[PDB]
RNA sequence: GGCCCAUUCGGGUCUUGUAAUUGGAAUGAGUACAAUGUAAAUACCUUAACGAGGAACAAUUGGAGGGCAAGUCUGGUGCCAG
């Protein structure tokens, strides 16, 4: 239900 | 007809029995559904008196 | 009469919306010569620029700006009758159109796509101008066509919406007469703000020129996206001075401002009273 | 130029939709599927969303069970019991 | 140094000798149509009086260039074919972007066919829009809200009415109008009217979340009094589980309840009605399936073409069947047909 | 399990539409019939 | 009704109602309408819900008196103006398209 | 089945040219009935009435 | 392509306003020299508060961690909640929330977990009754920031609901000529599980240094007791000047730690008020930086705001060296027709921002 | 079978209907040769020839009611109500 509505993403690539 | 068109107020046609599923004839919608239900309910209320 | 006083009252309110548009020196007027294939346009322009400045144009290419008053000049250009996507650039920055209409044949679906782009684009005022009344003998179906025109124009524009109708050519182009008088209702029209156009720095280009260099073409051969000055009177907001603002120039996409330097005017305006053949300049 | 290489991606991409455009619908995009209107399983991996008609039985899970017991221990101290009164 | 928000004092010995007092700061202590129009040109005089100060701060940097000022303008990377291809007949338009028409995504529109177009408009159709400055071809796909309940997909546009639509493109403000014409070639520009839909922008997105209702129909075989055994709508036991509980209703209207997978047939099931269904009936479950709309993007380019009309882009269904000669697809049993019902005699 | 979710955020949603429908229905009732009735009373006054 | 006049002229706030489920409501035909005239917000009815999509905001809406002849069944009486005008065009005609809305 | 295809397509190849055919003498495009006479809308009436 | 920064500093205004731009940016060097490099947590987790804010924007973060590619997107909002993570306070989380929130597609409703107050931060109180009405006279109406819990730190444990729901399209301009006649001074003091006769001696330490003035001194009181008091006792004061004719207010805080006195913390706020009242024209040096982005995202006018001789700090002009990297518009400072003080007046000719995510 | 009255039950009365086939007559708006008219011309008047079937040679405006779907939404004492 929180994936269900957005397209962005903070990319970590630590 | 108030603040209708003629263009809104169209008709909708219905649909028939499926052509695979034919020999059960005649797939029937809800105005046969009642004519069905409603006969069986008065058998049933003077069968229950 | 005070319910008359009331009721007439009540339309001289509107929505308050902000004008963007400056005291001191305004931009040219753009006004947009709307035709159908073959009626009209050239020799129209050619006639008002004849009237308006003294002086020829033989071969008219592109936007033309006179001054035709001691506050008012103005920017002509022509639509090209079969494009349909300069058709709807030049109602998207037109501020007059002036609506060329065949009145022998009627009305014709190019005019009809015009006042419906430049309707659902926020209509500028639109003059229509009705041309060919060499009809026939009957001066009674001149009048009968007269009047259907006039009131199928006038259901599509607003009620009161100005109908010229020009007769038939004389020697080139239009008598001297009417030209005088559709270019005084030309003279008074009282452009009011749309929100596009007053949400948005635009220009009408009127000189093009490629600031690239023959040796670099002659290098990389003929493969050279090529850096371009565009010049014109910029309308609307200030378009800032920062280089780096995108610009879509409509019908090649979008760039941006590398660098913007503004000139002298070129077509200025001078500083009852009339206007002198001295002060009627072309550009 | 690159107004021709642009021309040409797009003029191929208008192809690959255009053909998508008027080849066939999937399964899913057609309303009236039937079980062999479609792949084999085909709604295992769907997730499709639909009403449904009653709640479902409440599981018995320990906060339940936590909760109902200190119901319980509440009313069973403060002796609020609804019991039968004897006339 | 802004992660601090506390602003900077200094230390408390020396603030409490200088605030043992307090007197340097006790001076410190102690119509409605033409009144907006009023309010509006206070604001503007007052923009003019402060305009009034350092010339070039004002004529290039703290405004820049107002209007009628004629200016010369470098762009970079413009094409060759404009440079190679222009004609001084054509405009050439140039707009400056708000900050938000620099972006892209979708953009939720009203729109409605227009009244005098003649054929109606299909979902994923295209059609360049005419937005803003742009004008560009791209694939709308025509949503209604159901009772402001989803918003699903409708596969035209209605005839006489607004529906919405979502499109890819660049993202206009909201409540701006636009057009939008099928054609823009002369060579097809045919004896009809051109421009076809017409609309504003409702909202803006950068992702929609639309529906298209699809029916799993199956039928029964095996029928007492108020529980039957469907036949085929699911293949298997796992998806009969995986959609237990849900509600069905047959084509009459007698709603019901799938209750158990069936055991010894694969897809078989048993479900609970409110009365005694019939062999003829069709159950169905009523489920929603997510449709995305198409990221298609060309702008038109016209002043990049060696004629400048027939601007040929993506065709729309029918041409693209009439070309390679594709029968529209028919569902024989769609069709509707003269129902003829008999009389309904009971025992 | 996503039975008992669906149908609990289901009968949330329509409980608070209900209850914004009735609010605004109500308040255009009240704070505007208020007006008609006293434009009323100052036209029967007239 | 409105001070001195027969219509009067507004502008659109918020098409009120815009949640409201059922078609052609008379919670979903409604529209809030601050007067120019006099500065207050008012409220107003639309013929129905398609023509509801004609007036969006900031419109120049002229209204006018709504006139039940008699008490209706899903009535709010509690609004008592009806657009009658939009942008200068009578909106029953653009219902009936007969013109085009201009902007 | 490939007869029925191409006869099926033959039909509707012949309407769209007999449509794409109904062009003007010149290169004119005409203003139609329903745009000249602007009549949009109204309900179906009655030739008593027209007289 | 990317609007590129240096350094660490500013960070939560480099992607507020980015936000604000639609420009993307990258922020190079986060913190090149250090024996753990690169972003910290808090800062993560405020990244992570921008995803759940926007939509439609990615977030890129180096393998190394020391540096970053914001791309922003359409300001969405919605009910949310955000546990922050306990390095820093909520005070650093709905600091910039009132930048972006009024400007959104739907209302903003969030409510944070985590410690309260701070020493170097933001306070529930000073956010209230400094940032709410230079919001509420920059053009927003009806906001609100509820507390339902407060934590002092470290263990915390307190929540916060901001919530506002008058979006507005773009702030009004702001016409601040004047110096605001400080109509009176309140202010509250609170406790987290100490004894209420500290609260008593904060405001006795207060009102023995305000006394010399003949205006309104008045400070409310808050212990906290119970579930709504937190994990960690602490306690702390807010002093706030109020000019009522315009609305406008300045403010100090401060948070006692473990071996403070109340009657020096209530002192020692007291002189900080009294120094910011000093330095004081219109707006507090804390109130600042968002008074004057509102005032560059207003409208395309000229907006005035009276600023004195001592809000000009390092900290003022590489905000202003910022905003003008971000969206490329000076602020004029043109000077008042009097000497009896140094009153500039900041002219800004705003943006042409609009909310452009709202449904019309 | 149509119509008329009636709260009610019912009563009263009579060649009346049909996107039914079909027929030959009529002429106006129009299209128009003309003469006349007048300083010339428009205008009236007088006047040959072409001029009807969807007579598509295409009058509106307003109101009263229905009916339809494998459609949608809301309510709750099954199949109902809105
Ligand atoms: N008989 C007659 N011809 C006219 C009249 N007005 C314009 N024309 C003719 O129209 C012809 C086309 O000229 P324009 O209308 O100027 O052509 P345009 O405006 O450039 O438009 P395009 O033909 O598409 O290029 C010219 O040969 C003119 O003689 C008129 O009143 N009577
Ligand atoms: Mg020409």
């Amino acid at each position: 239900k929180m994936m269900k509505n957005k397209r962005g993403g903070v990319i970590d690539k630590r | 007809a108030k603040l209708v068109h003629d263009v809104q107020k169209k008709q909708h046609r219905e649909r028939s029995q499926l052509t695979s599923r034919s020999r059960y004839g005649f797939l029937e919608k809800h105005k046969d559904y009642v004519k069905r239900a409603q006969d069986f309910h008065r058998k049933q209320s003077t069968l229950k008196v | 009469t005070m319910q008359r006083s009331s009721d007439v009252n009540e339309r001289k309110l509107h929505v308050p919306m902000v004008d963007r548009t400056p005291e001191d020196d305004p931009p040219p007027f753009i006004v947009a010569v709307v035709g159908p294939p073959g009626t009209g346009k050239t020799t129209l322009i050619r006639s008002l620029v004849r009237r308006m400045t003294k002086s020829t144009l033989n071969d008219i290419q592109g936007p033309i700006t006179v001054v035709s008053g001691k506050h008012r000049r103005l920017t002509f250009l022509e639509c090209p009758a079969d494009d349909l996507n300069a058709m709807i650039d030049i109602a998207k920055i037109a501020d007059l159109v002036l609506l060329l209409i065949d009145g022998n044949f009627g009305f014709e679906m190019e005019t009809m796509e015009f006042l419906n782009i430049a309707q659902h684009h926020g209509m500028p005022r639109v003059l229509g101008v009705a041309t060919h009344l060499d009809l026939f003998k009957s001066q009674s179906t001149l009048r009968a066509s007269k009047k259907r025109l006039k009131h199928r124009f006038w259901t599509e524009v607003y009620q009161g919406a100005k109908l010229f109708y020009l007769s038939g050519v004389i020697n080139g182009r239009y008598p001297d007469r009417e030209i005088l008088n559709l270019s005084r209702f030309i003279s008074v029209m009282k452009f009011r703000p749309l929100k596009w156009r007053n949400e948005h720095p635009y220009m009408l280009a009127d000189r093009f020129t490629d600031l690239t260099h023959p040796e670099l073409i002659e290098t990389q051969g003929l493969q050279i996206d090529r850096k371009v000055a565009i010049y014109g009177y910029l309308h609307g907001t200030p378009l800032p001075s920062a280089p780096g603002t995108r610009v879509h120039i409509a019908g090649v996409g979008d760039f941006s401002v590398a660098q913007i330097e503004k000139l002298p005017d070129p077509c200025p305006t001078p500083f009852r009273k009339r206007l002198d053949d001295k002060d009627k300049l072309i550009y | 130029s690159s107004f021709e290489k642009q021309q040409i991606e797009i003029r191929k991409q208008i192809e690959q939709l255009e053909n998508e455009a008027v080849a066939e619908k999937k399964w899913s995009l057609k309303g009236e599927v039937k079980a062999k209107d479609r792949p084999e399983d085909a709604l295992l991996t769907e997730e499709l969303e639909f009403d449904r008609t009653a709640k479902p039985v409440p599981v018995i899970t320990s906060e339940v069970t936590e909760s109902l017991e200190d119901m319980i221990r509440r009313r069973i101290q403060d002796s609020n019991f609804d019991d039968l009164q004897r006339r | 140094d802004l992660e601090k928000f506390v602003p900077y004092f200094d230390t408390f010995e020396k603030l409490a000798k200088k605030w043992k007092s307090v007197d340097a700061i006790k001076e410190r202590f102690l119509t409605w149509y033409e009144l907006q129009k009023a309010k509006i040109s206070k604001q503007l005089e007052i923009n003019n009086i402060e305009y009034q100060e350092m010339t070039p701060e004002q004529r290039q940097r703290i405004e820049g260039f107002k209007a009628g000022s004629y200016v010369r303008i470098v762009f970079e990377k413009v094409p060759m074919e404009f440079v190679k291809n222009f004609n001084p007949k054509f405009p050439i338009v140039m707009g400056g972007l708000l900050p938000t028409e620099i972006k892209f995504g979708i953009v939720k529109a009203r729109l409605r066919r227009h009244r005098w177009h003649k054929k109606i408009l299909k979902t994923n159709d295209p059609l360049v829009l005419s937005l803003g400055w742009r004008r560009f071809q791209t694939l709308p796909i025509y949503t209604t809200t159901d009772s402001r309940t989803r918003t699903r997909m409708l596969k035209y546009t209605p005839e006489h009415t607004y529906c919405n639509a979502a499109f890819y493109g660049p993202l206009c403000s909201p409540n701006t109008p636009f057009c939008g014409v099928q054609i823009v070639a002369n060579s097809d520009t045919g004896n009809g009217f051109r421009i076809a839909a017409t609309g504003i922008v409702e909202e803006i997105d950068v992702n929609i979340e639309i529906v298209k209702k699809l029916k799993l129909v199956g039928f029964p075989y095996k029928i007492f009094k108020n529980t039957a055994f469907i036949k085929d709508m699911f293949s298997s036991a796992m998806e009969v589980a995986r959609f237990e509980g849900a509600q069905i209703k047959t084509v009459s209207g007698i709603r019901g309840e799938i209750k158990r997978a069936l055991s010894k047939p694969e897809g078989h099931y048993r479900a609970a009605f409110e009365d005694k269904i019939l062999m003829s009936d069709i159950v169905i479950l009523r489920s929603w399936y997510p449709v995305r709309v198409k990221k298609f993007y060309n702008p038109v380019t016209s002043l990049l073409l060696k004629e400048k009309t027939e601007w040929k882009g993506l065709r729309l269904t029918g041409q693209i069947r009439a070309a390679m000669n594709l029968e529209t697809p028919s569902n024989p049993d769609s069709a509707y047909h003269k129902i003829e019902r008999v009389e309904r005699h009971f025992n | 399990f996503e039975a008992r979710q669906r149908i609990e955020e289901k009968n949330k949603e329509s409980s608070d539409y209900h209850a914004k429908m009735a609010h605004i229905v109500n308040t255009i009732n009240t704070e505007e019939g208020a007006e008609k009735n006293k434009y009323e009373r100052e036209r029967k006054l007239r | 009704p409105f001070g001195g006049s027969s219509h009067a002229k507004g502008i659109v706030l918020e098409k009120l109602g815009i949640e409201s489920k059922q078609p052609n409501s008379a919670i979903r035909k409604c529209v809030r309408v601050q007067l120019i005239k006099n500065g207050k917000k008012v409220t107003a009815f639309v013929p129905n819900d398609g023509c509801l999509n004609f007036v969006d905001e900031n419109d120049e809406v002229l209204l006018a008196g709504f006139g039940r002849k008699g008490k209706a069944k899903g009535d709010i009486p509690g609004v008592r103006f009806k657009v009658v005008k939009v942008s200068g065009v009578s909106l029953l005609a653009l219902w009936k398209e007969k013109k085009e809305k201009p902007r | 089945k490939e007869a029925h295809k191409n006869a099926v397509i033959a039909a509707r190849e012949g309407k769209l040219a007999e449509l794409a055919e109904n062009v003007s003498g010149d290169g004119k495009r005409a203003i139609n009935y329903q745009i000249l006479k602007n009549k949009g809308l109204t309900p179906k009436r009655n030739k008593d009435n027209r007289n | 392509k990317y609007t590129t920064f240096q350094g660490s500093q500013n960070f939560r205004l480099r992607i507020v306003l980015a936000t604000l731009s639609g420009k993307p940016i990258k922020i190079e060097k986060i913190r090149s020299g250090d024996l753990n490099p690169g972003l910290k947590d808090y800062e993560v987790s405020f990244l992570r508060l921008i995803e759940s804010v926007t939509n439609g924007s990615v977030i890129e973060i180096s393998y190394t961690g020391t540096t970053v590619i914001y791309r922003p997107g359409i300001i969405v909002g919605g009910a949310s909640t955000h546990i922050c993570p306990s390095s820093k306070p909520v005070g650093y989380f709905v600091e910039p929330m009132l930048y972006l929130a009024p400007f959104s597609k739907k209302k903003f409703s969030i409510l944070f977990k985590g410690i309260t107050a701070s020493h170097n931060d933001a306070g529930i109180e000073a956010i209230k009754w400094g940032l709410m009405p230079v919001m509420e006279k920059f053009g927003v109406r009806e906001c609100a920031l509820h507390t339902l819990k407060r934590g002092s730190p470290p263990l915390g444990g307190g929540e916060v609901h901001l919530v506002v729901d008058s979006l507005i399209a773009q702030p009004i301009t702001m016409h601040e000529i004047d110096r605001p006649i400080i109509s009176s001074i309140t202010g509250v003091a609170y406790s987290t599980r100490v004894s209420p006769s500290l609260v008593n001696r904060m405001i006795d330490g207060a009102k023995k240094v305000l006394k010399n003035l003949q205006c309104e001194v008045n400070i409310t009181a808050d212990v906290w007791r119970g579930e709504n008091s937190g994990k960690s006792p602490g306690w702390g004061i807010t002093l706030v000047a109020q000019s009522k004719q315009k609305g406008w207010s300045y403010f100090a805080e401060d948070i006692g730690d473990a071996g403070s006195i109340p009657e020096e913390l209530g002192e020692k706020v007291a002189c900080q008020l009294l120094e910011e009242i000093s330095k004081s024209a219109a707006v507090g040096r804390n109130q600042l930086p968002l008074a004057i982005v509102y005032m560059v995202i207003g409208k395309e006018d000229i907006g005035r705001l009276r600023i004195n001789k001592e809000q000009i700090d390092e900290r003022f002009i590489i905000l202003l060296r910022d905003i003008k990297k971000i969206f490329n518009t000076e602020v004029f400072l043109k000077p008042v027709d009097e000497a009896d003080n140094e009153d500039m007046i900041a002219t800004i000719k705003g943006i042409g921002f609009t909310n452009t995510s709202k449904k019309i």
